[PDB]
């Protein structure tokens, strides 16, 4: 589901994909925007953040 | 959904689009240059898909002042130009914008400049002489109505003077529509042609599409397509005879080769793009008459460095019905039009079409001129006295013939200060039949220089002290 | 949600010119930076 939604919104995926920006900011972005949700498996969240 | 500029290198721009929004090939994209001095809207034609959602485009306007990352909008369609009777009497650029009346024609029907050529089943060979009044053209390079005519030659041999002469002789009384495509030529010549057409009252019936040699390569690539689209509309929709004048078609190929290496293509022989023949073939095959629908097209073809073996003119040769080949050597002799009678050709110069007498006289003229060409070196080294009697007689005849193929053209009055002349085809045939028989050997060869028919010949001979 | 992601990226951008010669020679230089040039 995360892959599908990320494909749907290429803007956010491209923003995350920019490795130039420090990865801490992008992983925090993912945590607060997408990975941080009620119905999100913690293991899947950790895997995606990594 | 909009793209952004990634790389800018001269006329070639790389644009990155979001996945699934990549424009189709040849689509028109729009970008903004906001720098005040050069502020404008760039039109970019998608040339290649580079993968990863990048497209390589050719700019139609200079890219100076363009910035990386600026928004790029996709029009969803190719470059399109106005079509209809309204375009007659007006001057446009490759993008369809009216130059004499900016904003004019925006509400007309618009046609994409990219089009497939007519189906092979719709093609019918054309065999019908188009008399011009020029002795050399009518005798040795008879033009075909509804066929394809080319004027080959190097720089400054009389291609444009001859194009203007043919405009005067053909379009002045044409019952249909005329389209003039100025492909990568001098702007001064374009202004002169515009003024001349307005004065002659031929402009009302003519649509002018100009892309000058100062335009970037993309404009010179696409201006011919724009003018050809107007002509195609007139052929297929209005159902009327069309005159298509192109000057200079070589500029299309040259502009194509200017961006070939910037587009990533390995160069071919003589520096041309690998796709020279294919692009030329598409464009030329669009310039044709179909069954019942006439396009008499006349193209000026520039021969780089006078080298007729150059791949561009050599590839162009296969697309023509009649070819008047202008020679620098003939030019430097003062013979005008500087036609090389031994190198020009016409597909209808055969007994079946032009008739037994015309064909016979033409063949005799060509044989005499070929023999004279063979004897030139001997005359230069060993002198004319060492030739056989028949060879001396033939040399005199050939010199008179080459002078008589010269003619005072109307379009040349600005240069010679002498009014032009028009010679009926029958008079031309009779005069050259008399020449090849030696009926004018007693006249000084100077009497045959830059005149019209046999009446002008008699007058000039009287002026020089001779009489026929 | 499909909307809070918007506010997220905008807040990111809000919370998120001099070039530099990277190489030179023979009258040619290459400059990194200057995204607006
Ligand atoms: N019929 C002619 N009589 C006298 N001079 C001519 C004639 N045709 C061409 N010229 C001279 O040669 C020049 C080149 O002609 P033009 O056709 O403009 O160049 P190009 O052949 O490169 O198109 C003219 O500007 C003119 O001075
Ligand atoms: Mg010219």
């Amino acid at each position: 589901r995360f892959g599908r939604v990320l494909d749907a919104e290429p803007r956010l995926s491209a923003l995350l994909s920019d490795y130039t920006t420090p990865a801490e900011g992008r992983v925090a972005l993912l945590d607060k925007a997408l990975t941080g949700r009620p119905g999100v498996n913690q293991t899947a969240a950790a895997l995606l953040s990594q | 959904t909009a793209g952004r500029v990634v790389r800018i290198t001269g006329p070639v721009v790389d644009v990155e689009f979001p996945r699934g929004s990549v424009p189709e090939l040849f689509n028109a994209l729009h970008a903004e240059i906001t720098f005040g001095a050069l502020a404008k809207t760039l039109t970019l034609e998608v040339a290649q898909h580079l993968g990863d959602s990048l497209v390589r485009c050719i700019s139609m306007q200079p890219t100076d002042g363009l910035v990386r990352g600026v928004e790029v909008t996709d029009t969803g369609a190719s470059i399109s130009v106005p079509v209809g009777d309204g375009v007659k009497g007006h001057v446009f650029n490759a993008l369809g914008d009216c130059l004499d009346d900016p904003g004019y024609g925006k509400d007309f029907e618009h046609w994409s400049i990219h089009r497939k050529p007519p189906a092979f089943s719709d093609l019918e060979p054309r065999t019908e002489m188009l008399e011009t009044g020029l002795k050399v053209v009518d005798l040795l390079t008879p033009y075909v109505r509804g066929g394809k005519i080319a004027l080959f030659g190097g720089a400054g041999v009389g291609k444009t003077v001859l194009i203007q002469e043919m405009i005067n002789r053909i379009a002045r009384n044409f019952g249909g529509t005329s389209v003039f495509a100025g492909v990568g030529e001098r702007t001064r010549e374009g202004n002169d042609l515009w003024v001349e057409l307005a004065d002659a009252n031929v402009l009302k019936d003519t649509a002018l599409v100009f892309g000058q040699m100062d335009e970037p390569p993309g404009t010179r690539m696409r201006v011919a397509l724009s003018a050809l689209t107007m002509a195609e509309f007139f052929r297929d929709e209005q159902g009327q005879d069309v005159l298509l004048f192109i000057d200079n078609i070589f500029r299309f190929t040259q502009a194509g080769s200017e961006v070939s290496t910037l587009l990533g293509r390995m160069p071919s022989a003589v520096g041309y793009q690998p796709t020279l023949a294919d692009e030329m073939g598409e464009l030329q095959e669009r310039i044709t008459s179909t069954r019942g629908r006439s396009i008499t097209s006349m193209q000026a073809v520039y021969v780089p460095a006078d080298d007729y073996t150059d791949p561009a003119p050599a590839t162009t040769f296969a697309h023509l019905d009649a070819t008047t080949e202008l020679s620098r050597a003939v030019f430097s002799k003062g013979i005008f039009p500087a036609v090389d009678p031994l190198a020009s050709s016409s597909t209808i110069l055969d007994p079946a079409i032009v008739g037994d007498e015309h064909y016979r006289v033409a063949q005799e003229v060509i044989r005499i001129l070929q023999r004279y060409k063979d004897l030139q070196d001997i005359i230069a080294i060993l002198g004319i006295d060492e030739l056989s009697e028949e060879d001396k007689q033939l040399v005199n005849r050939a010199r008179r013939i080459e002078r008589f193929l010269s003619q005072n053209m109307m379009a040349a009055e600005q240069f010679t200060g002498q009014p032009g002349s028009t010679v009926p085809l029958k008079e031309t045939i009779e005069a050259f039949d008399k020449l090849t028989k030696g009926e004018f050997d007693h006249l000084p060869e100077q009497a045959f220089f830059l005149i019209g028919g046999l009446d002008d010949l008699a007058k000039k001979a009287e002026s020089l002290g001779a009489k026929l | 949600s499909a909307a809070d992601i918007e506010g997220a990226i905008e807040d990111y951008v809000s919370s998120f010119e001099i070039g530099t010669v990277i190489d030179a020679g023979d009258g040619i230089a290459h400059v990194e930076g200057l995204p607006s040039v």
